[PDB]
RNA sequence: GGCAUAGUUGC
DNA sequence: TCTGAATTTACGGGCGCAACTATGCCGGACG
DNA sequence: CGTCCGGTCTTCGCCCGTAAATTCAGA
């Protein structure tokens, strides 16, 4: 019916054409009879009859009066939808200025004429006058004017002379402009003025002009004369108890600014002095800017009980919007709500529907059945039969319920996960019955949360839900590949419980031939559960083609283990219940199951494993008891111990020795250090706290107390939970940060004191607090990040690119925190991988690196790949599938259309909404230097002269297993490429000097150096050797500002000794601030150091990652390669200038002075090589190193803080949202398209018009790419929808208009708020069609 | 709590929200962008469109439950429309385009 | 409220996340039965017609 | 009764196109004119469509191929008490 | 049958 | 005495989702 | 009870971004 959406200004002729009447009378009602009145804004001959084919006199009231017109009262007889539809207008007695292009900031109105809004507004609101026709006078056009001035000029400058107030002068300043004289004589200002700010005003206001003059709206058009009247219908009053009716706002606001049009035309008609019809024009001016966005100037006007009137743009604007209120989320039929239970009865296919609200949902299908059986010929009798809930009908329901699955949606559904199907099964009772598997995927627990249930209708609905949404199909997280129906709290418990061993038990060591025989013996008793025995179990390996081999053999393990082993189906090997069986081993037991064997044998282990682990939970008896929380009976001594030491250092205080900071810190460390000791203590008394032998010798063995087993088997409870049960509860902090001097030193089995409570309470409410300050954050997080993913959907099969980011193994300093295994896992490789021996291509180039191809890499000690990326895709609209990989939510690649947008932005933004000097070698390997130059010295250590020099400590299969960063002048005991013993330091340095080492030898002669203004002379008394240390310019004297000392070394004789590999001679330049011991005329060697050079969060941190905010302090990079000088004597601060070889010689740069420079003066850098220290800016990222550095910098970041945080989140989704950040690409070359020089402009659409260029003879622009935040990068889209729907609804409907866009709607939650199929899954087919068919 | 079909709301054709009156749960934004990451088209739009607003599309939905026919007819969203005339209100001529 | 004999331990699941598994006793000795006092009022309004 | 789909979806490695055949299926069934080639098990049309697809016997193409022909015979017979 | 306030529940 | 830049200051927008109970309200001042 | 026009006192958060006004640093 339409495939496009326009915006542009509504001119008066259009707003007329919309119109059927206008609006004279500002009344509504009688308020005795409820017939509308005359013309007022609720009218009958303007916006139609009142009820369907009836008049408003009456005389004509049936179908066979469709069209005609009555005579008595005017009212066109027809449905009441038209008056839902038909608008009106308002005879504005004189123009007024539209508020959004009034204080649009910028103000469209301001810029336009160039003029500033102060002045704008001064004249618009009738106190300031603005001349128009300057002519041969002493007044320029624009030029504003007081009142004292304007009667200065009307008794000086009598003749010809226009200068007029309020609305009507912008409207005609507006008619008096020419959009292309303005234009050029604005592009010929930008090109020759050569101003930096007025440049950038200039192309703003050239591409107002464009925009204007490209689109077919006019400048006048922005000045209203006739003003729009919303349908009676969408502002309707519903009366109450009594003859009042509902003011709504709308209602008040049109009769205000009617009534004050009224007044203006009756003070018009008998010509009132000036002066009152100003004020009045001014009124009426106020009054449209309050029934426009209210509230832009002076106060929003309140109508009753001092509270803001809600006005139109308030109206599609905002949380309580169209937006996010009716159009993103709307209420829907066929739904409810309830209480959720249990029921662990169920399969995991299947939810209990109470019989209530089965009845109340499906009553449309129960008549339809009804009807078909024939049972009731009228709707009426069967919604009577289904009232009176006769025994019939619910035969009807049961056969109507078969396989209609319902949606189960908890209220905060943070991904796709909360919402999924389930056949519904009849429960007696008024409760959700919900599977306990799957309140995991809901994080739903059973205290009272309640769930909403949905009804689909149409066939494609209801295979959508079969295929899609059951919670048979939903067995893998989308986030990451780890299962997310793992058996919670009482199925692990359980399992945990039965597959154990004791010392001694029942019916120990007795040979069993089966798995049968051994529930038979523990059903009958004879056999404790944990007993260990020899048991004959056949296990099938699929390791033929595909098919399964027996293998009998006598495994000596448990009768539970056993027991269990009789449910595990055929593929998997017997090792996986061979022991302790927590929650970790369970979920790797799940995954294992699903990687081997498929879906159905996995669903089907799924309930056998619920269910046996819920019987023999229930069966363990597994309870929890105050003397299970056993006492550490030797705390004592630790306690008294601790308490000694800390008496002891106040010993050591109170004598003087100590101050009391150090004493705090002291204080703290030891009772630190006595917590983790009594923690230690209490876990090692509990864990072996079981010691069992009645057979002879005394043997230990894990324990049985129920804390350690209920923990232990990760059910519920950690090692933070446990230790304070039962030891000290640890250190908790004041609000201010500040942690107590005397902690908490009683556990909860004994009795908190009143202060230890005290100092728990200030934890608890601030964690509290926290939690419900910090999910607005989140929910913040994830409404951008899904705003800006969501038109990203796979439409290629396969980009065809050789591109990629190699991806290798992540180590923060530690052990391996992320192996490659789970980094490349599911990610199609972009090159072919060799063999690390010699050129043998081990995995071929377009291979989906799955579980097999993984393990045979790690096998072979692979440590670098390269794998296709989201972000170096060259798709137009999409991405191709192979560049994306893995779905991560089934085990095959990702289909094409599968939307992966809005999938990266849930996944995401789940885990926000919960939670958020000596390098000591660890392990024996080789050491190696990248980006080293080194240099020996005298004393044999090994000093470096480069920046960006890491440390890797290689290993015999060639892989790095552990990385430092070594800073310049850094002393390494051995050498390179040599291996190394680990256990001791290998690097050594100063961290709070900076070197001037050398890199030749012989003697010093201070250079352009002169006592008294160069230097400052100091003599030390406590060491008795003066110092020669050199001060800034601001610092030093001013006696020698202008040069910059040298430092340079000479021979025997005096001449100076050359560089090394370079023909200039070798001088340092020595900056302020340096510490130079060493007097004139000392001799030195290579290497050797001569002066010394003295020198965040969790989600928080995530969100500024994502909006690539500018660090406050960030290190300043290199833009271009070349030797290095400076420039001027530091005016505002010091200068920077970088000379290529043969390129932009006079590339310069602009350094503030306090900061520390990292480079001297006689370094090649290369672009992206660090020239100051400071987190590193992401947009220089971008723009220097290239896209990779940028997306794995970003990558890398994010997953630090939730590594961190103990989350695992695959990198697709934030290299997706890092793919949709760098969308917009800016011209610098025009080349031979038809782009402009500066404008920012779609990556692909640049793309896709260079790659037709070429296949010509023509050349392309080349472009540069621009790195821009989530919120920029969803409110600069294509499409104006999205981003009105997204913040901002007022600036971007302004742009749009303004600009007189034009709407694709090729998004998601553009085709979501049109209401049509979505271009994401299945209606990716009927999108393809339409592609095709236009 | 639950409803098959009853009253509706004045301003957006949409089932009114509550329980002591006989209202529908709101399928919020979150819970799109749920159905969106699923393969969830027919079912969204079935949701937004024929079950929420769509006076026809609703009306021929329960004539044709009625009759035993699972099928639907999409038509355009009433809060759309409300969104539409709300624009022009304003000077915003906004209108959509002949295909 | 009232206080009846509780028995901490897993039971065949039925007590999952926090769930409370009840004896029919406490149902039949009716010792959490509570009477709800619901006041409805119909108004005649003197309206047209 | 059907617990999965991952048969089908074996057979129709698209998982999207999927639910679009078997819900043509599922109309043809209900409208329908039409009878299950599967013997029915008291099942719905959404299950005995998936059903039919797991077979192997319908597919897009073979779907389409059989309407064409449906057609062809309405074309064909329509023509003969015409002409 | 829409707004405002208060309180409450799950996160 | 002018003039471009960087800085500072002013001011516009955002601050999660879902659900339930109650009350009070269309306005208080002239024929 | 029936109609009919509308403005003193209130601020009081945190963060970010962008545009307007002020101030360097010269020529
Ligand atoms: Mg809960
Ligand atoms: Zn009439
Ligand atoms: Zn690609």
């Amino acid at each position: 019916e339409f495939d496009a959406i326009k915006i542009a200004l509504a001119s008066p002729d259009m707003i007329r054409s919309w119109s059927f009447g206008e609006v004279k009378k500002p009344e509504t009602i009688n308020y005795r009879t409820f017939k509308p009145e005359r013309d007022g804004l609720f009218c009958a001959r303007i916006f139609g009859p009142v009820k369907d084919y009836e008049c408003l006199c009456g005389k004509y009231k049936r179908l066979k009066h469709r069209g005609v017109i009555c005579e008595k009262c005017g009212v066109e007889v027809t449905q009441t939808k038209v008056r839902r539809e038909r608008m009106g207008h308002i005879e504005l007695a004189s123009p007024t200025a539209h508020i959004w292009f009034l204080k649009s900031l910028p103000s469209r109105i301001g810029l336009l004429l160039d003029m500033p809004l102060r002045d704008i507004e001064r004249v618009l609101y009738f106190e300031s006058y603005v001349v128009i026709e300057g002519g041969m006078t002493n007044l320029e056009r624009q030029q504003i004017l007081t009142e004292e001035q304007y009667l200065d000029a009307l008794e000086e400058f009598g003749d010809e002379f226009d200068a007029k107030m309020g609305a009507e002068a912008i409207q005609a300043l507006l008619k008096s402009m020419d959009l292309e004289q303005e234009c050029e004589q604005l592009r010929e200002e930008l090109n020759e003025t050569n101003s930096e700010t007025k440049r950038k005003k200039l192309t703003k206001r050239i591409k107002l002009l464009e925009a204007f003059v490209q689109s077919g709206n006019k400048p006048e058009w922005m000045i209203l004369t006739v003003l729009p009247v919303l349908p009676p219908d969408l502002r309707p009053l519903v009366p109450l108890d009594g003859g009042r009716f509902a003011t709504s706002d709308l209602n008040d606001l049109y009769r205000r600014v009617i009534n004050r049009n009224n007044r203006l035309k009756r003070l018009l008609d008998l010509a009132a002095p000036d002066i009152i019809v100003r004020n009045e024009k001014r009124m009426l001016q106020e009054a449209v800017d309050a029934l426009l966005d209210n509230g832009r100037r002076g106060r929003a006007i309140t109508g009753s009980n001092k509270r803001p009137l809600k006005s139109l743009a308030d109206m599609i604007k905002g949380k309580q919007g169209r937006f996010r209120q009716n159009l993103l989320g709307k209420r829907v039929d066929y739904s409810g709500r309830s209480v959720i239970t249990v029921g662990p009865y169920l399969r995991l296919h299947q939810c209990g529907l109470p019989k209530k609200m089965a009845l109340e949902l499906f009553k449309p299908f129960i008549y339809g059945k009804l009807e078909l059986r024939g049972l009731a010929t009228t709707i009426k009798a069967a919604k009577k039969m289904v009232e009176r809930e006769e025994a019939v009908v619910w035969d009807i329901l049961d056969e109507v319920i078969r396989e209609h699955p319902v949606l189960l949606n908890r209220a905060p559904t943070l991904h796709r996960l909360g919402i999924q199907a389930f056949e519904p099964v009849l429960i007696e009772g008024k409760a959700i019955q919900l599977h306990p598997l799957v309140c995991a995927a809901y994080n739903a627990d059973f205290d009272g949360d309640q769930m909403a249930v949905h009804v689909p209708l149409t066939l494609e609905a209801q295979l959508e839900a079969r295929a899609l949404m059951m919670s048979t199909n939903n067995i893998l997280s989308p986030a990451n590949g780890e299962p997310i129906i793992v058996p919670s709290q009482d199925v692990v418990l359980g399992l945990y419980y039965m597959t154990r061993d004791c010392v001694n038990a029942k019916g120990e060591g007795m040979v069993l031939t089966g798995p049968k025989e051994a529930e038979r013996l523990y059903r009958s008793g004879l056999a404790s559960l944990h007993a260990r025995v020899k048991v004959r179990i056949t296990e099938y390996e699929k390791d033929a083609n595909g098919e399964l081999v027996a293998k009998t053999s006598l495994k000596d393990t448990t009768v539970g283990r056993a027991i269990l082993w009789m449910i595990v189906p055929k593929g998997l090997p017997y090792s996986i219940v061979n022991q302790a069986l927590g929650k970790k081993a369970i979920s790797k037991m799940l995954n294992t199951c699903y990687r081997i064997l498929g879906l159905k044998p996995t669903v089907i282990f799924a309930d056998q494993i619920m269910y046996t682990g819920f019987a023999y939970a229930a069966r363990s008896g597994a309870s929890v008891g105050i003397d299970d929380m056993v006492i550490p009976e030797k705390k004592h001594e630790i306690i008294s111990e601790a308490e000694a030491e800390v008496a002891e250092i106040q010993e050591q205080f109170q004598s003087g020795l100590v101050t009391a900071g150090e004493r705090y810190n002291k204080v703290i460390d030891i009772w630190a250090a006595a917590n983790d000791r009594v923690s230690k203590a209490m876990m090692d008394n509990l864990q072996t706290e079981t010691v069992i032998n009645r057979d002879g010798q005394e043997e230990k063995q894990v324990s049985f107390n129920s804390i350690y087993m209920m923990a232990d088997s990760g059910a519920r409870g950690s090692a933070a939970q446990i230790r304070q049960l039962a030891g000290m509860r640890g250190l908790m902090a004041k609000p201010d940060g500040s942690i107590i001097e005397t902690p908490i030193t009683a556990n909860f089995r004994e009795g908190l004191n009143v202060l230890q409570y005290f100092i728990s309470t200030h934890g608890a409410r601030k964690g509290l607090a926290d939690t419900a300050l910090k999910t607005a954050n989140s929910g913040y997080l994830t409404r951008r990040l899904v705003d800006v993913a969501q038109d990203l959907v796979v439409t290629e099969d396969d980009c065809g690119t050789h591109e990629g980011i190699m991806m290798t193994p992540v180590i923060e300093g530690g052990d391996v925190k992320e192996p490659l295994r789970d980094r490349v896992l599911g990610r199609v490789t972009a090159e072919d991988v060799l063999k690390p021996g010699t050129a043998d291509i081990l995995v071929p180039r377009n291979t989906l690196l799955h579980e097999q191809w993984c393990d045979l890499l790690e096998e072979n000690s692979v440590d670098a790949v390269k794998v296709r990326s989201v972000v170096s895709c060259d798709t137009d609209f999409g991405v191709c599938a192979h560049c994306y990989g893995r779905d991560l939510a089934r085990g095959h690649i990702i289909n094409k259309g599968e939307a992966i947008g809005v999938i990266a932005a849930q996944s995401i933004g789940e885990p926000g909404t919960q939670l958020t000097s000596s390098i000591q070698v660890k392990n024996k390997g080789s050491i190696k230097l990248s980006n080293v130059k080194s240099v020996v010295n005298s004393s044999g250590k090994l000093v470096i002269t480069s920046r960006n020099t890491e440390l890797k400590l290689i290993d015999e299969f060639g892989r790095t297993k552990e990385s430092y960063k070594v800073p310049y002048g850094a002393v390494l005991a051995k050498g390179d490429g040599e291996q190394v013993a680990g256990g001791e330091t290998v690097a050594n340095w100063d961290p709070h000097t900076m070197p001037v080492i050398t890199e030749v030898s012989g003697f010093v002669r201070f250079t352009d150096m002169i006592d008294g203004q160069t230097i400052t002379r100091q003599t030390d008394e406590l060491t008795g050797l003066s110092s020669l240390v050199v001060l800034d310019s601001a610092e030093r004297t001013a006696g020698g500002k202008d040069l910059r000392p040298a430092l340079k070394i000479v021979d025997a004789q005096g001449n100076d000794v050359l560089i090394p590999g370079t023909d200039m001679p070798a001088q340092y330049f020595l900056p302020g601030k340096a510490i130079v011991q060493l007097e004139d005329g000392v001799q030195i060697s290579s290497g050797d150091t001569l002066a010394r050079i003295p020198q965040t969060g969790g989600l928080p941190r995530v969100a500024d990652l994502f909006e690539a905010r500018r660090p406050k302090e960030p290190a300043i990079l290199a833009e271009i390669s070349g030797i290095v000088s400076f420039g001027k004597e530091t005016k505002g601060k010091r200068r920077l200038v970088i000379t290529p070889v043969d390129g932009s010689d006079p590339y310069e740069e602009m350094i503030p002075k306090w900061r520390q420079l990292n480079v001297f003066e006689g370094e090649r850098v290369e672009r992206g090589d660090v020239i100051s220290d400071g987190p590193e800016a992401p947009h220089d990222i971008l723009r220097l190193r290239g896209v990779h550095a940028v997306t794995r910098y970003i990558v890398n970041e994010v997953q630090d803080v939730y590594r961190l945080q103990g989350v695992k989140i695959n990198d697709k989704h934030i290299e997706v949202i890092v793919r949709q950040m760098l969308r917009k690409a800016t011209i610098v070359n025009a080349g031979s398209s038809d782009f402009l020089e500066g404008e920012q402009v779609e990556y692909s659409r640049v793309k896709i018009a260079n790659r037709e260029l070429e296949a010509n003879g023509k050349v392309g622009a080349t472009y540069s790419r621009d790195l821009l935040g989530i919120t920029k990068a969803s409110l600069a889209t294509e499409s104006f929808i999205s981003a009105a729907s997204f913040q901002e609804t007022t600036r971007v409907l302004t742009e749009a208009a303004v600009a007189g866009k034009r709407d694709e709607l090729r998004g998601l939650k553009e085709n979501v708020i049109v209401g049509r199929l979505i271009p994401a899954g299945t209606g990716y087919a009927y999108h393809q069609d339409r592609m095709r068919r236009r | 709590h639950a409803r098959s079909t009853g009253s509706y709301s004045l301003v957006t054709q949409q089932p009114l929200g509550g329980k002591a009156q006989f209202g529908g749960q709101r399928f919020g934004e979150m819970e799109v962008w749920a159905l969106e990451a699923y393969g969830a088209a027919y079912t969204l739009q079935e949701m937004l469109t024929v079950k929420s607003d769509d006076v026809n599309g609703r009306t021929k939905m329960y004539k044709n439950i009625v009759d035993g026919n699972h099928q639907m007819e999409p038509g355009m969203p009433e809060s759309f429309n409300v969104l539409l005339k709300e624009i022009r209100s304003l000077g915003i001529n906004i209108e959509l385009e002949d295909e | 409220g009232q206080n009846m004999r509780v028995a901490f331990m897993p039971w065949n699941g039925y007590n999952f996340e926090d769930s409370i598994l009840v004896s029919e006793r406490v149902v039949q000795e009716d010792r959490f039965t509570t009477i709800h006092i619901q006041e409805l009022a119909c108004v005649s309004r003197d309206t047209k017609l | 009764a059907r617990v999965t789909v991952q048969d089908a979806v074996e057979k129709i490695g698209n998982r999207f196109d999927l639910v679009l055949v078997a819900a043509r299926r599922a109309r043809q069934m209900q409208v329908g004119g039409k009878d299950p080639l599967v013997p029915e098990e008291n099942d719905k049309t959404t299950v005995i469509a998936l059903r039919e697809i797991e077979e192997g016997l319908i597919n897009n193409q073979i779907l389409d191929v059989r309407e064409r022909q449906e057609q062809q015979e309405q074309e064909a017979a329509e023509l003969q008490a015409v002409t």
